């Protein structure tokens, strides 16, 4: 016969990429957008703006 | 001579007929309802509800 090696996401090396989280209402709450922005930084620059 | 008390006999039928409605239901919001894996903040969340 022949053994099925299974592999675990977690253990691989991979994972360090991506964060996984588990949301169980995804499927339903993704009928719209969700749209959060993130941020840019800004030098003080002389002069007045 | 009199008369006597007359009656007659009356035989009816029953006629069938059937009514039927239906409506559905998302697969998305499934498992929202029946599904016990929701542990502790979304058995009383607002998309629940």
């Amino acid at each position: 016969c022949s053994t099925l090696s299974l592999v675990r996401f977690l253990e691989l090396g991979l994972s360090v990429a991506c964060v996984c989280t588990k949301f169980p209402e995804l499927s339903y709450v993704a009928e719209g957008t969700i749209q959060f922005e993130v941020q840019q930084p800004m030098i003080a620059r002389d002069g007045p703006h | 001579p009199a008369d006597q008390p007359v009656h007659n006999y009356m035989i009816k039928r029953l006629d069938r007929r059937s009514l039927n409605a239906a409506f559905s239901i998302a697969v998305e919001a499934l498992g929202l309802i029946s599904g016990e894996n929701l542990d502790g903040t979304h058995i009383s969340s607002a998309m629940r509800l």
